[PDB]
């Protein structure tokens, strides 16, 4: 056994390190994915605060999911104190929590790529290069975020930090022009997915057939069962969410526990394996000392007393049964994602009263009582809890989709060679300020 | 008269369109339409007439028994799917107890208000009291599943949005109301036309007092065909009370020229079809209307 | 010697080979000793129409379809027999209502029966057709075809109301009754109608047939099982020795 | 790449063609699988007509499968109209419904056993021939069929086009002989489907184990990964069904949207690859053009966004968690649901009153409310939509399994040679005529 530590990742949102022991091959043995990401502590501060601030300041625990904290957040008040918002209110965040899932994961298409290799060829994606195929990729998925984030800003308010979601519904209805317009760029964005979801598929596809991967400079082989883990997985909802409201709810908090990384990451390791040629900038020099269990910033939910995967393949697997698993099985669920995206955001938009109400008559001020809500993310369940009394926040608790992934990606880890755990890593679509908050 | 074999029987052509700007603003074409009606209802030579109003799903026709102007200008625009006009042809003259119905449609419906004034199926007061018909030109019409497959899929526009359509130098154009354009080759239509339309051997609205459309004329304004007496009477009691800018037919471009050219196509195309009916089986045939 | 025999799938519901089918031994006597099985896209894969001595053609004609037009006549030119199997085949049954409209052929709008477009020699009406009248014609073609003179006498009396009912035409309702029955003076109220009626649309009331319309699917069963539409005595007063006949043929 | 096309398919029910895409292998890299049977159009003939002619009418849809669209058009009637029907008419439905799926899936043995070798040998399975094994097996599966038949007449009125349902229940009960007769019946059936599954099991297995199959004279290699795709399962029940009346239906319309072939289909290629010696007639032309998005005569429904793969396997996968995939593992699942036919006939018969009342006393007739029922069918979940309004049908909607599995096969056609394009078709147990009615 030796200690080999990559630090920082990249190619993923924020800020973490892959501490690894690895036999003799290089193969890794036990290794941990650990936030490092300095805590801004949104849970505690959110205590004595507004219901209403509460959301707003949640949205900036991160910039590319700020929907599914500004709803999860919002959700949980109202699940709390009781609101029931209006139909036209919930349309207007469904069409919002759609725009933004497709431009999450066409953002992540560009932070994967560079691990691909374009299909029948020993050359990568370079999607920096004025060059073809990169070029036209790079301008198909350009639109479609442009078009989500439109989307996103008409029926939201904002594409980051959306402005219109409020405690009881939405601040604005949209004008029969603005849902025409997003009418004809969903019309314009599915045609655009369905191409990117095909052209992905093909790329994940030739990655499956490869043996090997280029990093820097050596061959590194591939396994069949790369990021292969026993922990199964966890989802709310194939599109939108669930609240402690719902009739059946689709989560168990019962079922929810949260330790600290203590119950589950390694102990003070020292590193004793460096290699300077990792591109670019090398690995953590021999000598430095780690320790998980002490440098992870993040808590550890756990679902039946253990961690457990959340994201697109934990959708596709709770409510399909899709029957993949590990790295390219990832990408690929989430690749499959694309058009659902589109075809309710149109379904939405022709469902949508545009003289509707988009405020609950009443908002009542809360008496204490815990409420939750859960959205499904781009990323996975986010899962937001409250007791609100008499406007206040009393307590508040947040288990993120990247947090539940942690420990469950890091077990994914073993077999991989630790050249590669980065893209075991990169398929859950890690956003480290969101799991950290 | 002029009794031209693929334009039908007629008086004068001429290139025209409403001087009615309310009208134009809406209008496919010229307004000739809508024109004639609005202007016939205000001078008494009809008290109600038919028209492709507006029905339950988005750019899905309802007929209906138009009295007002503000009605009729409803009916502006056209539905390229189908719109059965003649359902109301008796009622008019039942409960809305109109004496003299005006009727629009397409070539197929004006042939049906001619059949039933010289034989009157179950159709009392009917022969009587049908006042003036507006024929449009109709190359070929298509079921609501046809449009809303050639709108959605093939010019990837949501329904909602369009402003207008049109058939039009070998596509189908899709207008929406935000300003965007989308085109469809005709050729990927032609699996979607109604069947019935491959039999019809009839362009211009030859059965009607006036018939108009589209082709000839450039955008804006419409080709006119004045056939009847009825019709002669009302257009130019129209014209000379001011309703219509005209310039005769043959200086305008494409005019009669490009005109008579598709109507032979038409006529051509489909007039083989009904003959292949006649030995569609083997040592037995399908039925032809027209035997 | 076998005849041959095809099953031709028109725009059918396939439970007309079912009804086929399910004479369970007997359709296996049948092919061990009767009858080759030529062509059936359903059991076999023999992908186009060979020639065969009967064709047992289910389903109507969608005359919008290029194939379906081709297919039903490449059949009459391909086959000595050819008979319309079940109601869809004879009378156009459920096909009668279709309008066109539906994606992914809003234009599939025009259905016939198969005798519209080719001359059909036999009809085996019924909508399921019953497995024993398929049974009866498929052995007594054989007859006609390959047994003494007895017997191919015997087979042409047997088919010949069911050719009959091929040349009166296309159309099958509970109208049927009214028309060519009660309005003939020939309904005696025995009631055989209301039992043949696959959906139930008949009830007897004094005695006399009344329709429910909008539940009859036009199928021509309730005319086809009268009693007063064919009774050929010939036939029918022998029905003991037609049955010895038929059962021998099956026996084991 | 090049394109080659078998039309028709065979040994399936109904008119459907493969246009397929391969490699220089003969490996597909992307088919078509498409129906080309006319569109009787039962949808759009419905509206006008009465509730109680649309589900005889539908009906005529399949002659294989008859009593599940009897069954889902009588209670999506029912279920748009609030009609609750009483107990022991649902135990004759069951009953019925539960006959025919034996029925069928012996029928469906019979189409796919010639693709099959008797184990250990070389020799396939020719079921027309007076031979052993074949001749004992065709006795068997045809006693079944006997059987189930005529349980489905004795509880439905007729086993082609079931007469006794009405909207409201049956016109009929059944007599005390009757009861006795259909359990008689049962326990006969029974032993026999337990032998049956068995035969069949060790058949499939023994496909498992092969590795080539001969086509046409020449041998075809057996990929290990036979008819693999991703796009996971769908199923209402493990038996019966699901209607909008349940206090919690178990099929969501929210999650479902209907495409034409045009989001999921090829459009037009020419076929530039021709076997002549394909058994037996050959394939399509050189030259011919081809079209799967004009061509297909079906809707596509999806759900999530995506097709899914419904019937027998999606059943054990969404109730049990069945857990393989593919061609064979469809064929498995399939036998493994002989019994539970005969055990669910013999338990209602023990619960049905044969004094029990068979209609409901009060039929309403609706004022255009939605509803919705499914039936699995042997092929799949089958949901019918309605509104009804004065006693007749103002919308009609039909998502019949085959027409589901139309774009979920045609995914997993990739990988397989061409010239078993086929033996994936038939572990779906096709009925074109059920999928576009
Ligand atoms: C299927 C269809 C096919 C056509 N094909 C051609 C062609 O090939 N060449 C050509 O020059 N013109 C064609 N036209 C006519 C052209 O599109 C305009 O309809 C015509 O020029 C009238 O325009 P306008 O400005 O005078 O009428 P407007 O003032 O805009 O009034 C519209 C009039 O059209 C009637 N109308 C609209 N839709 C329908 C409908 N589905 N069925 C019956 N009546 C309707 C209304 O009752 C009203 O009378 C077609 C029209 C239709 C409905
Ligand atoms: S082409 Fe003829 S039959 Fe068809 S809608 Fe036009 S005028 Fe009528
Ligand atoms: S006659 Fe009846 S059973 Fe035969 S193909 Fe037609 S619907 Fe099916
Ligand atoms: S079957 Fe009997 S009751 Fe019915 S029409 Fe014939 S003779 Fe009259
Ligand atoms: S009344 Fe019944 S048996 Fe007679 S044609 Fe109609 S459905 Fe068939
Ligand atoms: S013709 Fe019978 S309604
Ligand atoms: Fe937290
Ligand atoms: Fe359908």
């Amino acid at each position: 056994t030796k200690v080999v530590e990559i630090s920082p990742t990249t190619r993923l949102e924020g800020h973490s390190k892959l501490t690894l022991k690895v036999n003799d091959q290089g193969i890794v043995e036990r290794g941990d994915w650990l936030s490092i990401t300095p805590v801004r502590g949104i849970e505690k501060l959110a205590i004595g605060k507004t219901m209403e601030q509460v959301p707003k300041i949640a949205s900036r625990v991160c910039g590319i999911c700020p929907i599914a904290h500004t709803l999860a957040s919002t959700e949980a008040m109202e699940a709390s104190i009781g609101c029931e918002i209006p139909t036209d209110a919930k349309l207007l965040r469904i069409i919002l929590h759609a725009a933004n899932r497709i431009h999450s994961h066409a953002l992540h298409n560009i932070l994967i790529l560079p691990d691909f290799y374009i299909p029948g060829t020993e050359k990568k994606f370079n999607l920096f290069a004025n060059e073809q195929p990169a070029r036209s990729v790079m301008a198909r998925i350009v639109r479609i975020r442009e078009i989500a984030q439109t989307i996103a800003a008409i029926a939201g308010g904002e594409a980051i930090h959306p402005s219109n979601p409020r405690i009881g519904g939405m601040y604005h209805n949209v004008s029969p022009r603005a849902k025409q317009k997003m009418a004809d760029l969903a019309k314009e964005c599915l045609v655009l997915v369905h191409e990117q979801m095909e052209f992905m598929l093909d790329v994940i596809r030739n990655m499956q057939n490869r043996e090997f991967v280029e990093v820097g400079g050596k061959q590194i082989p591939l396994p069949k069962k790369l990021g292969y883990h026993n922990q199964g997985v966890m989802a709310t909802a194939p599109m939108y969410g669930s609240s402690s409201l719902d009739d059946n709810p689709t989560w168990d908090f019962t079922r929810w526990k949260e330790t600290r990384p203590w119950d589950w990451y390694m102990g003070e390791v020292t590193i004793d394996l460096e290699d300077p040629s990792y591109p670019i900038g090398g690995t953590t020099k021999v000598g430095t000392k780690a320790n998980p269990q002490m440098e992870s910033c993040t808590g550890v939910p756990t679902y039946d007393g253990q961690p457990v995967e959340v994201g697109p393949r934990a959708r596709l697997a709770t409510f399909k049964n899709f029957d993949e698993k590990g790295t390219f099985a990832q990408h690929i669920a989430r690749q499959m994602e694309y058009p659902d995206c589109c075809y309710t955001i149109l379904n939405c938009l022709d469902n949508l009263n545009t003289s509707g109400k988009v405020l609950a008559d009443h908002i009542p001020q809360g008496d204490g009582s815990m409420g939750w809500a859960a959205n499904e993310a781009p990323r996975g369940s986010n899962i937001h809890l409250a007791r609100v009394k008499d406007g206040k926040v009393r307590w508040y608790d947040m288990l993120v989709p990247t947090t539940w992934n942690f420990p469950t990606c890091s077990r994914a880890l073993t077999g991989a060679p630790w050249q590669i755990a980065e893209m075991v890593v990169r398929a859950y679509d890690p956003c480290v300020s969101c799991a950290t908050h | 008269m002029i009794e031209d074999p693929y334009l039908g029987k007629y008086v004068t052509c001429v290139s025209a369109r409403s001087t009615d700007k309310e009208i134009l603003k809406k209008a496919q074409d010229g307004g000739i339409a809508t024109a004639l009606m609005v202007y016939a209802l205000e001078e008494g030579f009809i008290d109600g007439t038919i028209v492709a109003g507006e029905g339950d799903k988005p750019w899905q026709p309802k007929p209906v028994v138009a009295m007002t102007r503000e009605d009729i200008l409803k009916a502006r625009g056209t539905r390229y799917n189908i719109s059965p006009q003649i359902s109301w042809l008796k009622e008019a003259t039942r409960s809305f107890g109109l004496d003299k119905v005006g009727v629009t449609g397409v070539c197929c419906q004006m042939q049906a208000v001619r059949k039933a004034q010289l034989y009157p199926i179950n159709m009392r007061d009917v022969p009587g009291k049908v006042a003036f018909t507006v024929g449009l030109f109709c190359m070929e019409n298509f079921s609501y599943k046809s449009l809303q497959s050639i709108v959605e899929d093939h010019a990837n526009q949501s329904l909602g949005s369009v402003k207008k359509m049109e058939i039009t130098k070998g596509k189908f154009w899709v207008y929406t109301e935000r300003g965007n354009v989308a085109t469809v080759p005709l050729k990927a239509t032609h699996k979607y036309e109604q069947p019935g339309c491959h039999v019809c051997l009839d362009y211009v609205s030859n059965l009607a007092d006036i018939s108009t459309g589209s082709v000839g004329s450039p955008d804006g304004w419409s080709t006119v065909f004045i056939r009847t007496k009825v019709g002669n009477e009302i257009w130019s009691k129209a014209v000379a009370d001011g309703m219509f800018e005209t310039k005769p037919i043959e200086e305008v471009k494409p005019g009669l020229d490009l005109l008579r050219k598709l109507a032979k196509q038409k006529i051509d195309k489909n007039q083989k079809t009904v003959e292949e009916r006649k030995t569609f089986g083997i040592n037995k045939g399908l039925r032809n209307p027209y035997a | 010697n076998k005849i041959k025999i095809g099953h031709v799938h028109m725009s059918g519901c396939t439970g007309c080979l079912v009804s086929l089918a399910d004479n369970n031994l007997g359709l296996i006597k049948i092919l061990d000793d009767y009858a080759d099985l030529v062509y059936c896209l359903t059991l076999a894969d023999v992908r186009h129409i060979p020639e065969m001595d009967v064709a047992l053609v289910e389903g109507s004609v969608c005359l919008q379809d290029h194939e379906s037009v081709e297919d039903i006549k490449e059949t009459r030119k391909k086959s000595k027999i050819v008979v319309a199997l079940g109601s869809c085949a004879c009378y156009g049954n459920i096909t009668r209502f279709s309008r066109g409209g539906q994606h992914n052929q809003p234009q599939h709008e025009s259905y016939l029966p198969i005798g519209d477009l080719i001359d059909v020699d036999v009809y085996i009406p019924g909508c399921p057709p019953s497995p024993e009248l398929i049974r009866n014609v498929a052995v007594m073609a054989y007859l006609l075809l390959e047994g003494n003179e007895e017997q191919k006498e015997l087979a042409g009396k047997y088919l010949k109301p069911l050719m009959d009912l091929a040349k009166r035409g296309t159309s099958g309702c509970f109208c049927d009754l009214m028309y060519d029955v009660i309005n003939q003076g020939l309904c005696m109220g025995c009631g055989t109608c209301a039992a043949s009626c696959p959906v139930h649309a008949i009830t007897l009331e004094f005695g006399k047939p009344q329709g429910e319309r909008d539940l009859c699917i036009k199928c021509g069963s309730c005319y086809g099982a009268c009693p007063r539409s064919f009774f050929n005595l010939d036939v029918i007063s022998e029905f003991e020795n037609i049955s010895e006949i038929i059962a021998k043929a099956l026996k084991d």
